[PDB]
């Protein structure tokens, strides 16, 4: 019983180091929420538009490589297709 | 994730607990 | 190579990139030098394994005196353990030090997507051999430092503190019928 | 060539070691076409 004990102390420790990170946040929580709603509001503002500027312009900070992955590279094959949609439909020879 | 934030809460008073009775047992 | 060519085709997206971009390389070997995790770890535990056989193999000869013994392993192997939590926490922290800065002015060497991806693995691969020089040479150094020249001083300092200060100084020695 | 090679040194802000950045053309482009603007408002004026 007392063997066990270093083992069940320091995996209990890593696991509160786990939780703490998310309690830090997580100090205090009022009714209505004053200022929480007003800084979870800025937080969820910056990470759309740090997303949208990652999935279009393309900035750092690991895009995924899983698809052909957002609108900036379907964007491109527009941009680079609309030159074959030119040629196609526009055709005309012996009348003119 | 209000559930999860009040479950996370409660987690961490658990945890609190157990390593307070490892404290108290380890003496 | 598929995760590479997406990562090109993806870091430079809404723009024809004429130049081979730099965060996929970032992103390969970021995502490569993560599963260093697992035999690190393994490595820690292992050489825990063989050094608290170690200490018991180094204390049955004091068989001279039962209950003496049993105080001794049982407080350097609890010392040991006390010590792995500090041990493995350093050696995650330092690959995970490694997962931030991806150096390259080291000794690392200086369609299109196939010379693209033949250009970033040639890239990654030394990388990783760098990284795994680096993580080789500092595994043991990491462990050593934190866990043997550490239960050596712990011996050589503290040990005597704790067994002459263990309540029932008679009974801590027992002669043996022997 | 200075003034690209520090768009080089701003954009290589940090990180380290790589081929070229793209960008760095980019802001030099930006920056040479931009003084375009007076020579065709010229042309309007003349034309006027």
């Amino acid at each position: 019983i007392r063997d066990t004990l270093p083992g069940l102390r320091n995996k209990l420790q890593s696991q509160l180091l786990s939780i703490e990170k998310e309690v830090e946040e997580y100090k205090n929580f009022r009714p209505d929420d004053p200022a929480r709603k007003t800084k979870a509001l800025l937080q969820m503002v910056q990470q759309f538009a740090v997303d949208f500027e990652k999935r279009i312009e393309g900035s750092g900070d690991q895009i995924d490589t899983y698809e052909l992955s957002g609108g900036a590279r379907i964007n491109r094959i527009f941009h680079e297709r609309f030159p074959f949609e030119l040629v196609k439909m526009e055709f005309d020879e012996k009348e003119l | 994730q209000a559930q999860r934030r009040d479950e996370m809460l409660r987690m961490y008073h658990a945890l609190k607990e157990a390593l307070s009775i490892i404290g108290n047992i380890n003496t | 190579r598929r995760e590479i060519s997406y990562a090109i085709k993806n870091i430079h997206g809404i723009r024809t990139g004429l130049f081979t971009p730099d965060m996929a390389f970032e992103t390969i070997v970021k995502k490569q030098v993560k599963k260093i995790r697992e035999p690190c770890l393994k490595c820690v535990d292992m050489v825990i394994s063989e050094l608290i056989s170690t200490v018991r193999q180094c204390t049955k000869k004091l068989q001279q005196y039962p209950r003496l013994r049993e105080e001794m392993e049982r407080i350097v192997t609890t010392h040991i353990r006390e010590r792995e939590g500090r041990t493995k926490e350093q050696v995650m922290l330092l690959i995970d030090i490694e997962l931030a800065y991806m150096n390259t002015n080291h000794e690392d060497f200086i369609p299109q997507l196939e010379r693209q991806v033949e250009t970033i693995r040639n890239l990654v691969d030394s990388y990783m051999a760098i990284v795994n020089k680096t993580v080789r040479d500092l595994m043991p150094k990491t462990i050593m430092h934190l866990m043997i020249n550490n239960t050596k001083e712990f011996i050589f300092s503290e040990l005597l503190a704790n067994l002459y200060s263990c309540g029932d100084q008679n009974t801590l020695m027992e002669e043996s019928a022997e």
